[PDB]
């Protein structure tokens, strides 16, 4: 098994810094180049720093090149990513990515942390249901920001037939919905979870 | 000249334990940790390189007739020809390592370990100097670690 | 972008696609041009490295070349789960710096066409408690991945407040999407008749609701 897992990735204000915290697993971290790479939501994949196996050659990419600062700990398995002095437009999923030395190949790569810079404060999502007026039944995470959150249905397992839809932002607040269609005629609970407000709400729904 | 200071020390260690046939345990300075996983990979990938190539490495020898410091410091001369044809590759270059390792040795069976500190400065001139922006673009010895790397 | 890539290539099941990736003589010209896959959801993963060499698990289906300063990926063989963003990427010995393409997002256009499966949702009483109100409506199994979505009250149409999420891909290929209608909750209790209309290569489905269940 092996896996690259990114944390400290949440709400920065415009102005403020953030570590990005890349954790290897299960390979020599000491023998691989390390990457950044980074997307802004709904735009291409943008490389933003490498460092080689035992920090000697370090690259930026121009845009963050100044601000970011790419470091590892190959006693801790850990690559980092000192972002300073954030301007909106560093609003991006980082992904970090190992590089076959043979080839300098991204082969694996992480899940990514979002990163979101702005003013606006961590609003807790509002979890309502959606319930009719065979049964597509569903619940609505309302007013919550930043981006993610996570719904799953029945602790996990109910899965099949699970449409959660991608939010949308009005005002300076998100606003999700996922839904369900399950036989008719027992009960279908919404496991709703915001990690930067700490917030976790199961919620039942009943026609 | 900080790639010849990193180099020099990671090429000396590794003809010196071969020429040994026992590691030197004490820590490196210029190359720091750099060096430790790069000497790691040298004794593995060069002892592969030797097997392979010890009839090849032997012929040179008994062509190349060494006995003294002044043969070592004149393999500058046929040593370039790993390069002199246009190909710039890390195969090259561990095989460039490998024989001055392979040389190393016979240095010891005559009795001239005093020769082996003007090899190891023979092979990271024809090395450094020559290709260096090769070394640099191909993250120098962070890369011949990563590179021959296997899992 | 420095390597420069098509915004959006398709092909219909079965045929040959081609994407390029034009380089330059500090990245393409001189490195090698490396492919990976952007699934809906999902993170990148190697595709094809070193120009055209499949890494495991990436089908003889795909192959790669390099043109002098430019490259083709080519998907031989399409199918309905190629919808992805193809990125390529080169090193750059003149920037000392990775760059990646543009991305490309493939599409398949030659499945048979499903019409959405629309359903309407009237407000939550715990949000009626709180003065607000939101009719909700999922928007399923549609193909080709296009719908416009309409909101009548009344019979009135409406033009304030009402949103609609960009359609995303399932596991089925076909795609899904969501509209919010957002009215207060004097508005809620003012109007009888809520419609809601999918328009879906040129047929309309349609659910309403009247608030009096
Ligand atoms: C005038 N030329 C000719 C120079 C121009 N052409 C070269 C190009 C070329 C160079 C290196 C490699 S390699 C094995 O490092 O990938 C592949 C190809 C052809 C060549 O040398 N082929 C080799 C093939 C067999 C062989 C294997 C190991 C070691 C030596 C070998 N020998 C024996 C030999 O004497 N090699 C001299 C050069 C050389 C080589 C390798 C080393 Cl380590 C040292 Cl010190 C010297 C010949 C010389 O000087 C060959 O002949």
């Amino acid at each position: 098994q092996v896996t690259l897992k990114e944390s400290g990735g949440g709400l920065v204000k415009p102005g403020g810094s953030l570590r990005l915290s890349c954790a290897a697993s299960g390979f020599t971290f000491s023998s691989y180049s390390m990457n950044w790479v980074r997307q802004a939501p709904g735009k291409g994949l943008e490389w933003v720093s490498s460092i080689s196996s035992s920090s000697s050659y370090i690259y930026y990419a121009d845009s963050v090149k100044g601000r970011f600062t790419i470091s590892r700990d190959n006693a801790k398995n850990s690559l980092y990513l000192q972002m300073n002095s954030l301007r909106a437009e560093d609003t991006a999923v980082y992904y970090c990515a190992r590089q076959v030395g043979a080839t300098w190949a991204f082969d694996i790569w992480g899940q990514g942390t979002l990163v979101t810079v702005s003013a606006a404060k961590t609003t807790p999502p509002s979890v309502y249901p959606l319930a009719p007026g065979m049964v597509t039944l569903g619940c609505l995470v309302k007013g919550y920001f930043p981006e993610p959150v996570t719904v799953t249905w029945n602790s996990g397992s109910l899965s099949s037939g699970v449409h959660t839809f991608p939010a949308v932002l009005q005002s300076d607040l998100y606003t999700l919905s996922s839904s369900v269609t399950v036989p008719s005629s027992e009960t279908v609970t919404c496991n709703v979870a915001h990690p930067a407000s700490s917030t976790k709400v199961d919620k039942k729904i009943v026609p | 000249d900080d790639l010849y200071r990193q180099s020099l020390e990671i090429i000396s260690r590794y003809l010196r334990e071969q020429a040994t046939g026992s590691k030197d345990s004490k820590p490196l300075g210029e190359a720091g940790a750099a060096g430790r996983r790069a000497l790691e990979t040298l004794r593995r990938v060069g002892d592969g390189v030797q097997r392979n190539h010890e009839t090849a490495f032997q012929g040179m020898l008994r062509k190349l007739d060494i006995k003294n410091e002044d043969d070592v410091k004149s393999l500058s001369r046929v040593m370039i020809h790993v390069f002199s044809d246009g190909v710039t590759n890390w195969g090259r270059i561990v095989t460039l390592i490998s024989f001055g390792a392979f040389v190393a040795k016979h240095l010891k069976t005559i009795n001239q370990e005093s020769c082996i500190e003007p090899l190891a400065e023979s092979i990271t001139d024809v090395l450094v100097r020559t290709k260096r922006d090769w070394l640099v673009k191909q993250r120098g010895w962070d890369g011949f670690v990563e590179f021959f790397h296997v899992e | 972008s420095v390597l420069t890539q098509p915004p959006s290539a398709s092909g219909t099941p079965g045929q040959r696609v081609t994407i390029s990736c034009s380089g330059s003589s500090s990245n393409i010209g001189s490195n090698t041009v490396n492919w990976y896959q952007q699934l809906p959801g999902t993170a990148p993963k190697l595709l094809i490295y070193s120009n055209n060499q499949r890494p495991s698990g990436v089908p003889d289906r795909f192959s790669g070349s390099k043109s002098g300063t430019s490259a083709s990926l080519a998907i031989s063989g399409l199918q309905s789960e190629d919808e992805a963003d193809y990125y390529c990427a080169a090193w750059d010995d003149s920037l000392n710096a990775w760059v990646f393409g543009g991305g490309t997002k493939l599409t398949v256009l030659g499945q048979p066409k499903s019409s959405p499966s629309v359903t309407l949702f009237p407000p939550s009483s715990e949000e009626l408690e709180t003065n607000k109100a939101t009719l909700v409506c999922t928007i399923t199994d549609f193909y080709p991945g296009v719908v416009t979505v309409d909101w009548k009250v009344d019979g009135t149409p409406v033009t304030q407040g009402m949103e609609t999420t960009q359609p995303s891909k399932q596991s089925n290929n076909k795609y899904m999407a969501s509209s919010y209608l957002t009215l207060t909750a004097r508005a809620w209790e003012r109007h009888s008749s809520y419609s809601c209309q999918v328009t879906h290569e040129g047929h309309t489905v349609e659910k309403s609701l009247s608030r009096a269940d």
